[PDB]
Parts: structure tokens; C-alpha cells; sequence
RNA sequence: ACCA
RNA sequence: CUCGGAGCAGAACCCAACCUCCGAGCAGUACAUGCUAAGACUUCACCAGUCAAAGCGAACUACUAUACUCAAUUGAUCCAAU
């Protein structure tokens, strides 16, 4: 109710907008200075001798001989290794939430990158050293639904926070290779290969992975009760019984350790143009796919 | 550079903690034996000196 | 510096940088102090303590440092259990 | 569904069955419900929020008797009019964390009371100031003039 | 005193604290040249990580 | 013994 | 040819000279000359250099002490030895 229309009804009595009458927002084109004329001719801003003005001063760092500032620092492994460290994006329970509220994130479903990652809730750069994604408790005061989510890393507070709600939550490994798969599926099933299997984690993952604690994905599920109810106590909250829910099978759902996406075996090949599923069925392909 | 009255020594600790420090020390002197305050085992306890470091 | 590589055509890294210096996030540079390894046997405790610090660098060390190193030193990293983590964002800073 | 030689049904065999993880052990310590839980946002110069549990220390069973007799004595200045034990935790930004806190605290009272504790802990410094403005004090305590 | 507050004065027992001046601090510089890493421990809030936008 |  | 003290340069600071003078490239005591941390100084930049409450550990009842006497008494990075 005004402007909006009061220049459209404006542009009626005006000449025709055409190829002759356009012109660029002032301020969007900033003159070009060229070395013509008293101001900018003569010596052009460059001064007068020198190695300035001749174009030939020494490199950036350089001091005039002085043993520069960026030599003479020690050598110190502040970036030693950066290249190879492992690094996750931090999902919120507060963006992880809003997720939700907005639609984005199912919670009626299991909830791993590939939901997060269409739901454009979180960015995942592979080629960056992202080994996936970080749960963190940032917003676990306000944090109501309940879920069954996999994640790669996650606080006590924020696993504290989705057990109290009645939801799950596991930690699983990916590797480089396998992260950019279940990130970015349509592109892998685009290159005609076989589903590959997930790797195990090395060594030194090995142990946060086989911890009821982390609540790994490798862990004693016998174990997990206790550690389950050992938050509970350390928290203040009552420990629900997920096994009386009626989404109790949803919120059991777990991939297999060598398996990529629900329901989807390692050795299958997407043919996305036909929307078929092909399975090899040679006995060493077969043993080897499921090894 | 010739002429040279003290000389750098490692202390190392008595206490097998591998707490070691250096001090100074006439040359002609006897090896030191210095009761020193060890952090490891937050306490004090002898030292032997081991090594020349170097000539002062 | 190479403002323009031969084989990319593009701007290269001074690795000396890389090796000395720590860039935050925020924009600053984290350096150890030069001689904290040298001589410590004439050196005062207190001398020995202000060599062992981490400190920062001014503006134009920050400046020449940002020149030095291309943008992939500059993205926000999320290294697991990052010493510096806390020390990427500033807190209360006006002006 | 697929399942690899790495199945938990594999790695774990006695371990088997979709409840085993989920189960709720049947072998109830401090009763949530006993507690008063209350959260207040403390200044909030301060980001911390404030957690704050009150519990009526007599009435309460779950304490052992003995103990809720030693409790009232080494905290004192904790109850209140009405023989609340009121304890706070404003050290977190998280409610949950503040909470676990005041609830450590509570599980810390009890477990101090049962052990009681003869050891001779070193004198603090503001003991020993008390220590001789007390002794200064039972010697100007005078006698009855006939006894 | 508690007994004199509580049942003669009957009223809640006032407690009080010795309460010392906050610290002071310099104004916060954009560039802290030549301060140690922990100066910025000294204008920060709060211990616990915190993340933004994520 | 004597590289920086 | 580096570093200190004095004059020039009288009184906050700074101030040149193939200017005027005199010095230093150590000794001695310790063995907490251990740790840590507010706030500051600063040789006109930087680098380097300096002083320090509180705290933790110690020490401890009559100048000493969580930072020895002393003016300088000194050498970055890389690299090497371990």
C-alpha cells in the first residue's frame, strides 16, 4: 500500500524503457584514473627515482638488509600436521532444532548426513578433512525433540539432551572416501560404481568408537543400559523407556558398521536411469562385498 | 678465551624423577653435590653434578 | 612473494610464514618469542618466563602476514580438541 | 537387511536382541521428585544461568537418619527458616550442568556425613587468627567469687 | 544469633558478604602487541565453547 | 673436536 | 664499527659531531637465581629489553624477600649436538 505501486503506475507516463535509456546504480561505477592531465600525468603517482619509481623495489618482507621480522622468529609447530588432523562441523541443538521446527530434518525418520546435508542444516567438505559431524550442546536448555540421530562425534551434554527427550543417538565412523559418498549420493551413483564398504576407523579411533560412553557405533550394545542411565543420574532426569514408544523400531534403526545408507549393501549398483537396483550374486564378488 | 675460572655443569636429580638443571661452578672446584628443589616430586633433594656443559 | 605462479597463475604462500606463525581466525597472529631457546643459563627467571610467552603481533605484522599466506590459511577451521579453539573469536571487543 | 562380519550381532553374540541396548537395569538413590529444582537466569553481566535445589533435610527419608542429623550440623547456614537445604550452582551456561552440580553437592553432603573424616587437615589462615582471638578470650573468663 | 532472628525477632536471618571491586582492565585492543595469548582470557565471559552461527 |  | 656512565644537553622526556672524558665483552653469592599471574615501563619502528601486586609452593620472629649483589658484563634465525 504505496511505493510498490506508486512506481509502477509512475513508469505509465514515462518513455519506453529501451536499449537507449539504461544506466548503472550510482555508485556501482567508480571512474577509471588514467595518467593524462596535470593531476595524474608528469610523474603518474609514482614519485621520483628511486627503486619506486622505477618499478623495482625488493619483495614483500624484505627490511633494507635487516634480518626481517618473519625470518627471525623461531620455527614453532603451531601448523605442523594441520593437513592430516580430523575436523567436524559443529551441529548445534539449537540449529538441530530449528531443523526440525522449520520441516527441514525429519524426526520421524533416522536422521545421518545424507538428512542433514539435503536439509541443508550442515555443509560437509571432504576435501577439506571433514570427518563429518560434531554434535555439540549449544542449545541443550530448549532442545524438545526427540530423534534418532548418527553423528561422528558428540558431547555428554548434548547425547544427555537427546536421551533425556526419549531419542538416540549413535556415534559412527566415516571414511574420507565414504563421507563423500553419503554426503553427495546422486554424484557417486553418477559414476556407474559398485556401493564400496564403509572402513573401519584407524587405531587410535578405534577406542572412542567401541565406547558405550560415546555411545559408538561399534560399542557393546549390552553395555549401553548402564551408560544410559549413569547421564540420567549425573543430570537429573528420568531415563524414559524408549521400548514402550511406538517409533521404538524407527529409533532402533542402526546401518550396518560396513554399510553406507539404509538399507543399501556395498556391492550394489544404482541405475538411477531405470531406477534399478543391481546386485552381483558371484560368490567371491559377494564375499568380498560383505567382508 | 684462554683463560677460564667456571664452568657449566648439569644437576641431575638424585630423586631418578630426570629433573636436571645447570649452574656454574669454579673449574678447579670438586663436583657439586646441591640440594635443589625437584618440581616432579615437589620437594627438595640432592643433585649430582654429571656433565660439562661448557667453559665460561 | 609469487603474486602469479607459472604453472596455476596464481598467488603463493611464503611457507618461512607458515612455520612460525599462528593465524586465529579472527584476524590474528600468534608468535613464539625469538632467543626462548637460546643462552637460558644467563637468563633471568622473569627474562626466562616473558621468553616462553605466546604473543601477538601488531597491526602491520598482521597486515604483512595476511599478504604472505593465501586464503586456505585464513578459513575457519574445526580441529577436534583444537588448543586455540577459544582463542578464534573475540569476545567484548569495541573499536 | 545387510550384515557383514562386523554386525554387533557378530562382534557381541551374547549380546543379541533389539532390547539389550535399551533395557532399563532394575538394579533409586536421590529422588528427583523429593527435590524442589528451580532455574533462575543470574544476571542473565553474567552468561552462567543458576540452578538452585531445596529439599526439606528433616523430612527426608532417603537420607539416612544419622546422616540428616550430621547434615543439619555441617550446614548449618545452608537451611533455611523452614529447614529447607537450599544449595545453588551458577557455573554453567547450562541448566543441565548447573543442576548435576547442585545434585553432586547434595550426593557429596552424604557421602562426607557416613565417612566422618578423622584426619587432622592443615590449619587455614583464617583459622588461626580465630584460634588465638579464641584462646585471648577463656583467659579473661573470670570465677564466682564465692564457690 | 540465628535463634534470636528466627523465633524472638521472628524474621529470616540476614547473611551478608564482603564484596570486593570488580578488576580493572585496560580497554581491549584490536592488535594486543606483545601481550601474552591468555589477554584475551581476560575480557571473555564465559569457559565453555561456544559456536555461533552452527 | 670447533658445523651454524 | 656493539654495549654502558658523565659533559655538551643547567629544570619532563628526546637530541648530533673523524666532539670532550671514563668504562664493559666479567666476577661473586646462591641453589625456590622454583612456579604462576593483575597492572605497567620501554632507548623514538620492529625485534629485543625492563618492573611488578595477588596466587601456588617454599622460607620465616627482628634489611630483607614468591623477582640476589652489580652499570655495561652482550649475539637473532636457520642449522648442529643431545
Amino acid at each position: 500500500q504505496g511505493g510498490g505501486a506508486r512506481a509502477l503506475d509512475l513508469l505509465r507516463g514515462l518513455p519506453r524503457v529501451s536499449l537507449a535509456n539504461l544506466k548503472p546504480n550510482p555508485g556501482s561505477k567508480k571512474p577509471e584514473r588514467r595518467p593524462r592531465g596535470r593531476r595524474r600525468g608528469r610523474k603518474c603517482g609514482r614519485g621520483h627515482k628511486g627503486e619506486r619509481q622505477r618499478g623495482t623495489r625488493p619483495r614483500l618482507g624484505f627490511e633494507g638488509g635487516q634480518t626481517p621480522f618473519y625470518i627471525r622468529i623461531p620455527k614453532y609447530g603451531f601448523n605442523e600436521g594441520h593437513s592430516f588432523r580430523r575436523q567436524y562441523k559443529p551441529l548445534s541443538l539449537n540449529r538441530l532444532q530449528y531443523l526440525i521446527d522449520l520441516g527441514r530434518v525429519d524426526p520421524s525418520q533416522p536422521i545421518d548426513l545424507t538428512q542433514l546435508v539435503n536439509g541443508r542444516g550442515v555443509t560437509i567438505q571432504p576435501l577439506k578433512r571433514d570427518y563429518g559431524v560434531q554434535l555439540v550442546e549449544e542449545g541443550a536448555d530448549t532442545f524438545t525433540a526427540k530423534v534418532n540421530i548418527e553423528v561422528q562425534l558428540a558431547s555428554e551434554l548434548a547425547i544427555a539432551a537427546i536421551e533425556k527427550n526419549g531419542g538416540v543417538v549413535t556415534t559412527a565412523f566415516y571414511d574420507p572416501r565414504s563421507l563423500d559418498i553419503v554426503c553427495k549420493p546422486v554424484p557417486f551413483f553418477l559414476r556407474g560404481q559398485p556401493i564400496p564398504k564403509r572402513m573401519l576407523p584407524p587405531e587410535e579411533l578405534v577406542p572412542y568408537y567401541t565406547d558405550a560412553k560415546n555411545r559408538g557405533y561399534l560399542a557393546d550394545p549390552a553395555k549401553f543400559p548402564e551408560a544410559r542411565l549413569e547421564l540420567a543420574r549425573k543430570y537429573g532426569y528420568i531415563l524414559p523407556d524408549i521400548t514402550k514408544d511406538e517409533l521404538f523400531k524407527m529409533l532402533c534403526t542402526r546401518k550396518d558398521p560396513r554399510q553406507i545408507f539404509f538399507g543399501l549393501a556395498p556391492g550394489w549398483v544404482v541405475n538411477m536411469a531405470d531406477k534399478k537396483i543391481l546386485k552381483p550374486t558371484d560368490e567371491n564378488l559377494l564375499k568380498y562385498y560383505t567382508s | 678465551k684462554s683463560k677460564s675460572k667456571n664452568i657449566l655443569v648439569r644437576m641431575v636429580s638424585e630423586a631418578g624423577t630426570g629433573f636436571c638443571f645447570n649452574t656454574k661452578r669454579n673449574r678447579l672446584r670438586e663436583k657439586l653435590t646441591l640440594l635443589h628443589y625437584d618440581p616432579v616430586v615437589k620437594q627438595r633433594v640432592l643433585f649430582v653434578e654429571k656433565k660439562k656443559i661448557r667453559s665460561l | 612473494l609469487t603474486y602469479f605462479s607459472a604453472r596455476k597463475g596464481k598467488r603463493k604462500t611464503v611457507k618461512a610464514v607458515i612455520d612460525r606463525f599462528l593465524r586465529l581466525h579472527c584476524g590474528l597472529w600468534v608468535r613464539r618469542k625469538a632467543g626462548y631457546k637460546k643462552k637460558l643459563w644467563k637468563k633471568t627467571p622473569a627474562r626466562k618466563k616473558r621468553l616462553r610467552e605466546f604473543v601477538f603481533c601488531n597491526k602491520t605484522q598482521s597486515k604483512l602476514l595476511d599478504k604472505m599466506t593465501t586464503s586456505f590459511w585464513k578459513r575457519r577451521n574445526w580441529y577436534v580438541d583444537d588448543p586455540y579453539q577459544k582463542y578464534h573469536d573475540r569476545t567484548n571487543l569495541k573499536v | 537387511e545387510f550384515k557383514s562380519i562386523y554386525s554387533l550381532d557378530k562382534l557381541y553374540p551374547e549380546s543379541q536382541g533389539s532390547d539389550t541396548a535399551w533395557r532399563v537395569p532394575n538394579g533409586s538413590d536421590i529422588p528427583l521428585d523429593r527435590l524442589t529444582i528451580s532455574y533462575c537466569r543470574s544476571s542473565g553481566n553474567k552468561v552462567n544461568s543458576k540452578a538452585e535445589v531445596r529439599f526439606h533435610l528433616a523430612t527426608a527419608e532417603w537420607i539416612a537418619e544419622p546422616v540428616r542429623q550430621k547434615i543439619a550440623i555441617t550446614h548449618k547456614n545452608k537451611i533455611n527458616r523452614l529447614g529447607e537445604l537450599i544449595l545453588t550452582s551458577e557455573s554453567s551456561r547450562y541448566q543441565f550442568r548447573n543442576l548435576a552440580d547442585c545434585l553432586q553437592k547434595i550426593r557429596d553432603m552424604i557421602t562426607e556425613a557416613s565417612q566422618t573424616p578423622k584426619e587432622p587437615t592443615k590449619e587455614d589462615v583464617k583459622l588461626h587468627r580465630i584460634r588465638i582471638e579464641n584462646m585471648n578470650r577463656e583467659r579473661l573468663r573470670q570465677k564466682r567469687i564465692h564457690s | 544469633v540465628t535463634y534470636i532472628f528466627h523465633q524472638l525477632l521472628d524474621m529470616r536471618e540476614p547473611v551478608f558478604e564482603f564484596v570486593r571491586p570488580p578488576p580493572y582492565h585496560p580497554k581491549q585492543k584490536r592488535f594486543p602487541h606483545r601481550q601474552p595469548l591468555r589477554y584475551l582470557d581476560r575480557y571473555r565471559d564465559s569457559h565453555e565453547p561456544t559456536y555461533g552461527i552452527y
